[PDB]
C-alpha cells in the first residue's frame, strides 16, 4: 500500500491533517484515526499536526514521539502535546546577601522573575532586599557598616538557579551578570566549569532545596573582592534596594531518544543555542500569572501567512490554546481556571498584536472579545499577556497591590482574636501584596496610639507551620503583652500593601507612618477581644 | 536509523478502522482456521455445530436448561473456575454442541486461545474418536513410554494426580474401566 | 513468525502474559509460563513491557536480565525485570583526629540518613564518640591549647560504601563535608585516575583489608585544607555531629556484548544520563528491616498520563515486597524470616497519601493490612516502611525504644558473677543502647552509682563469641566489685541514645542525676 509520508515522521499524511490519537489496547499501543463517537467518551484528546514538519513545534522531538511517550521522561506533561514547544527557561533566584568593607549586614532577599514592556526574548529577574530593621539599634546602614567616602564594600551572596521552562538542560550552566541601577554592571558571575553535571528538570532547583546554595563569592583566590563598588554606587543602592540579574540563553546539549535500544543519550552535536531561534520566530507567546502570581511562559505553534511551509500547521484558535497549554476546561461550557471564570482576566497585547486583533474584531462585528473567543485566529509572533484583573501591577508586571475592597473581603473570616494576636487563615495568594500592619489603640473619646510607630518596624506578621497567619505584638513591642486602658476602647488595625510603602526615611528623616495611605483591617472594642 | 522506524511504524499505525463489531467476527474466524479443516468436517458429520454467542455464556437458551449442576469447571491448568466468569463451555449429549464467547483478544494473547483449542481436543477424543474407539495401543504405547523415563517432568505436564499414583505400567484393561482420564491427556 | 515490536529478543505475547526461562539439561530456552510445571521447580513468574527495551529503564535489556547475560555483579534480587539496577554511593567516616595549626582521637560511627518533602539525594551522618577514653581529659578546649585566635586542623579517614544494586567503574563521587546548617568546611577532592578498582554492591572501597583512605592529601595541595576558626569549634562542641553530602556523578556503564560475551565499559553511556529517567518512572520503597539500615529499592510502576508508560505490568504493593526484598508466604501470611508484615509502620508523602486515601475508599476498608494485595502502585509514590517497635529521631534513624521491649531482651542471664554479665542478645537491639549505669543500694534504700559521670558510660564490650560482656574495672579504679551486705540489692540501669546527655548541664553538672534511666537488672548480693 506504501501509505504516503513525505515528512518522514512515522505518522502518515492523511492521519496528521484530519486528526488522530494514540490509545493503549490492553498492553499494546496502537495509533488510530479519530472516530468521533467511540473515542470521545473515553476522555482521549484529539491531536492534529503538520504533514510537512518533522516537528510542528520545531523543537527537537518529532511529532510521533511526543504523543507516544518515547521521549525524555522529564519533559513536562503539558509539553507532550504536539503544538507546544518544549524548551528551557533558566533564571536566577538570589536568597540572601551579606556586606562588609574590604559588623556584616546580612539581610534576606526575595526575588521574582520579571517581564516589562516592547518586551523581548531574554530572561531577567529582579531582587528586592528586605528593608525592615532586624536590630533595634541598627538605624541607618551608612553607619552600621563603617563606610567612608573613600571606602569600598564587599558583596557576598548566595544564589540558586530555577528552571521554569518545560525541558531539561544538561551540561552547561548559563552566565549571568548582576547590574545595579540603570547601567552600572557590578560583576558577572563566572560560569563554573564542568560542575553542573546534574539535571534541571522543569520546576526544580539547582542545587536542590536540601543542600547549601551556591556561594556567589568564590571564597577562593580568584579575586579578593570581585564585587568592588565605589562609594557613589552604595548610595544608589541605599536609595533603591534593587538589583537586576540578566542571564543569557547559552544552554547545553540536547537529549535525544534512540530507537535501537531505548537509550536516552546526550548528543554532543545538537545544542539548544541553535534551536531557540527557530522557536522564537514561528510561535505565539502567551504569558500567564494565574497559578500563584508567577510568570509562566508558553509558546504555541501558529500559522504564518507569508511562508508556504508555515501555512501547513493546523489552525490554532485562542480558546483551544488556553485549554491545552495551561489546563483550562469547560465544566459548563464556560472557560474557567479552577473556579475563576475567564472573565476575571485582562488581555494585553503588543502594538503589532493589538493592531492585528483589531482587524480580527472587525470582520466579525463584535466588540467584547470574551464572547468571540472561539473565533480568534493566532498567527506567528503575536505576544499576549493575561494578568489577574483584580490586583495592581507595576511597570515590570509584578504584583504590587490591589483595590481596598478586595483587601477587606480577604479578612472577613476571623478565626480567633485575643490580647496576644490573631490567627487567620487567608488565601495563600493575597499575602504576597501585603507588606505589614499598623497597630494602634483608640481612646473611648477618639484618641489614637500607634504601637509600632516607626517606618522600618512593620515586619511583625509571621506564618505558622499549618498555614495559619499569626500576628505577634510582642515582637516589635517591649516583649510585653497588650494593655488596654478601657474594655470599651476599640482596637484598629491597618494593612499596608507594598506599592503604598515607603522604602527610605523622608526629607527630614520622618519615621512616622503619617503620609502613608492605610487601609483599615480590624476594629473590635476592648471587651470584644 | 532510518531502517528501524519502519518496523515500529507499521505495527503501530493501523491504516483504517475495521469497526466496532467487525473485529469480533474476524477474531473468531481466524482462530478456528489454525485447526486442521478435516476435524471440522468430522464434527459437522456427527451432528451439532458451534455457535458463537456474545454475552454472558452462563445464560443462553441452548445451555440454560441443561447441566445446571455442573457449574464447576477445571481449566487446562487444573484450577477451578465458576462458569459465568469463564468464556467457553461445551456439552456432550444427543446434540453435541460447542459454544465459544466472542471476544476481540484471541489473536493478540494466547491464554484464551489455548482454552478454545483445548475444548476442541476434548470434543474430538470423547465425542468423535470414541465412536470408533480410536485411542488404543499406539496411543497407549507412547503413553507408557512417558511414565517410565528419567526424571521426565513430562508426566507433571499431562497427567493429573490420579495418574501419578498407578505404580505399574498402563494396561489395556484400565483404559476400558476408566476412559475419562486418558481422553483428557 | 512472531511479532516483536520492542526488538528485545522476547516475543510480544510472552512479555505481556508471563514467562520464564528454565534450563533443559544443558540448553537454555525461553518458555511460556505453565502454572503446574514451573511452580514446583521454584521458578519465578516474570512480566514485562512489550514496548520498552528495558522496562525498568536501567541499562540492561529485559532479555539480558532474566537470562543472565549481564555483568555478573548486579545483585541477584535486581535480576528481576521490574527492579531498577543502579548504584547508591554514600560516605562512611570511621574516625577523626584533631590538633592545633593534645590530639583528640575519637572513633566515629556513621549511618545513612533520610529526613522529611524528602528528595532523591544520598547523604550520610557521622556521630563522634563522646565517651572519655582518658579520665583527665575533661573539656577539649583545654586538652588542645586552643586560644580565641587559634585554628584547629581536621584529619579524618573515610571509606566508600555501595548499598545499591549495580557497579560503578571509573569515577568516584565528589563529596562535601558540612557542619551545622551551612558552614561548609571542605570539599573532598575527586582523586584522579585512582579508583581503578570496582565497587560491587554491598562492598567497600578500599576493601576491609586495606588502610582506609587518608582524607588530607599529605601532599602540598593545602597546608591545612580543613582550617577552622574558633567559633566553629565552639558550635561543634555543642552539637557533636557532622553531615557528609555526596552527589551522584558516577562513572560510565558496563554493557554486555553479544558477539563474544565480553563486558566492556562503553565511553558513551554515563550513569548521570540514566538516573533521571529511573527517578521519574518508578516507585521508591524504603525498608529498615534487615539490620536497621536504610535500604532503598525502586520498582517500575505505571503512570496513567503517558501512553507508552501504561504498558508496564501493574504492581500491587504486596507483589512489590515479594520480589524486591525477600518477603514470602509459607502459610499465605506476609513475613520476613518470621516477623509478620503487621509489625511495620507505613508512612507516606502528602501526594502518595492523597492517592492512597482514594484507593482505600473504593474498597471500603480501614485497615490497609487486609486489602494490602489490592493496592495499586502508581509512578512517583514514595513509601517508607519502618518497624513499629522502635523510636525514631528527626532524621529517621533508630534512636530508642519502649522500655518494655528492652527488658525481655535481657531476661536471659547466661551467666552472672562479681565481674560482669555475659549475655546473648538479638544483634539488632545493641544499636539503640548507649551504655549502662551501675549502682549499689544500701539495705536501707541508699544509692551509690559507680561510674557517676556523664561521659563515663562506655563500659560494655562485646566478646569474640557474640556474648556481651560488661566490664566494671574499665572506668572503675582497676578494682573488683565490693558488696557491703549479702542482703543489699544490686541495681543496673541502661541508657538508650535518645535519652542520653551529651554535654555538661547548665551549672556543668556531670552526675547522671537528671538522666531518665531504665532498670534492667536487680539481683541479690548473695546470688552474685
Amino acid at each position: 500500500p506504501t501509505v504516503p509520508d513525505r515528512d518522514n515522521d512515522g505518522i502518515p499524511d492523511s492521519l496528521e491533517v484530519e486528526g488522530y490519537t494514540v490509545d493503549v489496547k490492553n498492553k499494546r499501543t496502537f495509533l488510530s484515526p479519530w472516530i468521533s463517537n467511540i473515542h470521545e467518551k473515553k476522555g482521549l484528546t484529539k491531536y492534529k499536526s503538520s504533514p510537512e514538519k518533522w516537528s510542528t513545534a520545531s523543537d527537537p522531538y518529532s511529532d510521533f514521539e511526543k504523543v507516544t511517550g518515547r521521549i525524555d521522561k522529564n519533559v513536562s506533561p503539558e509539553a507532550r502535546h504536539p503544538l507546544v514547544a518544549a524548551y528551557p527557561i533558566v533564571h536566577v533566584d538570589m536568597e540572601n546577601i551579606i556586606l562588609s568593607k574590604n559588623r556584616t549586614i546580612s539581610k534576606n532577599t526575595s526575588t521574582s522573575r520579571t517581564h516589562t514592556s516592547g518586551f523581548s526574548n531574554s530572561n531577567s529577574s529582579t531582587v528586592a532586599i528586605d528593608h525592615s530593621l532586624s536590630l533595634a539599634g541598627e538605624r541607618t546602614w551608612a553607619e552600621t557598616m563603617g563606610l567612608n567616602t573613600a571606602d569600598t564594600a564587599r558583596l557576598n551572596a548566595n544564589i540558586r538557579y530555577v528552571n521554569t521552562g518545560t525541558a531539561p538542560i544538561y551540561n552547561v550552566l548559563p552566565t549571568t551578570s548582576l547590574v545595579l541601577g540603570k547601567n552600572q554592571t557590578l560583576a558577572t558571575i563566572k560560569a563554573k566549569e564542568n560542575q553542573l553535571s546534574q539535571i534541571l528538570a522543569p520546576n526544580n532547583y539547582y542545587p536542590s532545596k536540601n543542600l547549601a546554595p551556591i556561594a556567589l563569592n568564590a571564597q577562593d583566590d580568584f579575586s579578593s573582592t570581585p564585587i568592588t563598588m565605589n562609594y557613589n554606587q552604595f548610595l544608589e543602592l541605599e536609595k533603591t534596594k534593587q538589583l537586576r540579574l540578566d542571564t543569557d540563553q547559552v544552554y547545553g546539549n540536547i537529549a535525544t531518544y534512540n530507537f535501537e535500544n531505548g537509550r536516552v543519550r546526550v548528543d554532543t552535536g545538537s545544542n539548544w543555542s541553535e534551536v531557540l531561534p527557530q522557536i522564537q520566530e514561528t510561535t505565539a507567546r502567551i504569558i500567564f500569572n494565574g497559578k500563584d502570581l508567577n510568570l509562566v511562559e508558553r509558546r504555541i505553534a501558529a500559522v504564518n501567512p507569508s511562508d508556504p511551509l508555515e501555512t501547513t500547521k493546523p489552525d490554532m484558535t485562542l480558546k483551544e490554546a488556553l485549554k491545552i497549554a495551561f489546563g483550562f476546561n469547560e465544566p459548563n461550557g464556560n472557560l474557567q481556571y479552577q473556579g475563576k471564570d475567564i472573565t476575571e482576566f485582562d488581555f494585553n497585547f503588543d502594538q503589532q498584536t493589538s493592531q492585528n486583533i483589531k482587524n480580527q474584531l472587525a470582520e466579525l462585528n463584535a466588540t467584547n472579545i470574551y464572547t468571540v473567543l472561539d473565533k480568534i485566529k493566532l498567527n506567528a509572533k503575536m505576544n499576549i499577556l493575561i494578568r489577574d484583573k483584580r490586583f495592581h501591577y507595576d511597570r515590570n508586571n509584578i504584583a504590587v497591590g490591589a483595590d481596598e475592597s478586595v483587601v477587606k473581603e480577604a479578612h472577613r473570616e476571623v478565626i480567633n482574636s485575643s490580647t496576644e494576636g490573631l490567627l487567620l487563615n487567608i488565601d495563600k495568594d493575597i499575602r504576597k501584596i501585603l507588606s505589614g500592619y499598623i497597630v494602634e489603640i483608640e481612646d473611648t473619646e477618639g484618641l489614637k496610639e500607634v504601637i509600632n510607630d516607626r517606618y522600618d518596624m512593620l515586619n511583625i506578621s509571621s506564618l505558622r507551620q499549618d498555614g495559619k497567619t499569626f500576628i505577634d505584638f510582642k515582637k516589635y513591642n517591649d516583649k510585653l503583652p497588650l494593655y488596654i486602658s478601657n474594655p470599651n476602647y476599640k482596637v484598629n488595625v491597618y494593612a499596608v500593601t507594598k506599592e503604598n510603602t515607603i522604602i527610605n526615611p523622608s526629607e527630614n528623616g520622618d519615621t512616622s507612618t503619617n503620609g502613608i495611605k492605610k487601609i483599615l483591617i480590624f476594629s473590635k472594642k476592648g471587651y470584644e477581644i | 536509523q532510518e531502517e528501524h522506524l519502519k518496523e515500529i511504524m507499521k505495527h503501530i499505525v493501523k491504516i483504517e478502522v475495521k469497526g466496532e463489531e467487525a473485529v469480533k467476527k474476524e477474531a473468531a474466524e481466524k482462530l478456528l482456521e489454525k485447526v486442521p479443516s478435516d476435524v471440522l468436517e468430522m464434527y459437522k458429520a456427527i451432528g451439532g455445530k458451534i455457535y458463537i454467542v456474545d454475552g454472558d455464556i452462563t445464560k443462553h437458551i441452548s445451555l440454560e436448561a441443561l447441566s445446571e449442576d455442573k457449574k464447576k469447571i477445571k481449566d487446562i491448568y487444573g484450577k477451578d473456575a465458576l462458569l459465568h466468569e469463564h468464556y467457553v463451555y461445551a456439552k456432550e449429549g444427543y446434540e453435541p454442541v460447542l459454544v465459544i464467547q466472542s471476544s476481540e483478544d484471541y489473536v493478540e494473547n494466547t491464554e484464551k486461545a489455548l482454552n478454545v483449542y483445548y475444548e476442541i481436543g476434548k470434543i474430538l477424543s470423547r465425542d468423535i474418536l470414541s465412536k470408533i474407539n480410536q485411542p488404543y495401543q499406539k496411543f497407549l504405547d507412547v503413553l507408557n513410554t512417558i511414565k517410565n523415563a528419567s526424571d521426565s517432568d513430562g508426566q507433571d505436564l499431562l497427567f493429573t494426580n490420579q495418574l501419578k499414583e498407578h505404580p505399574t505400567d498402563f494396561s489395556v484393561e484400565f483404559l476400558e474401566q476408566n476412559s475419562n482420564e486418558v481422553q483428557e491427556v
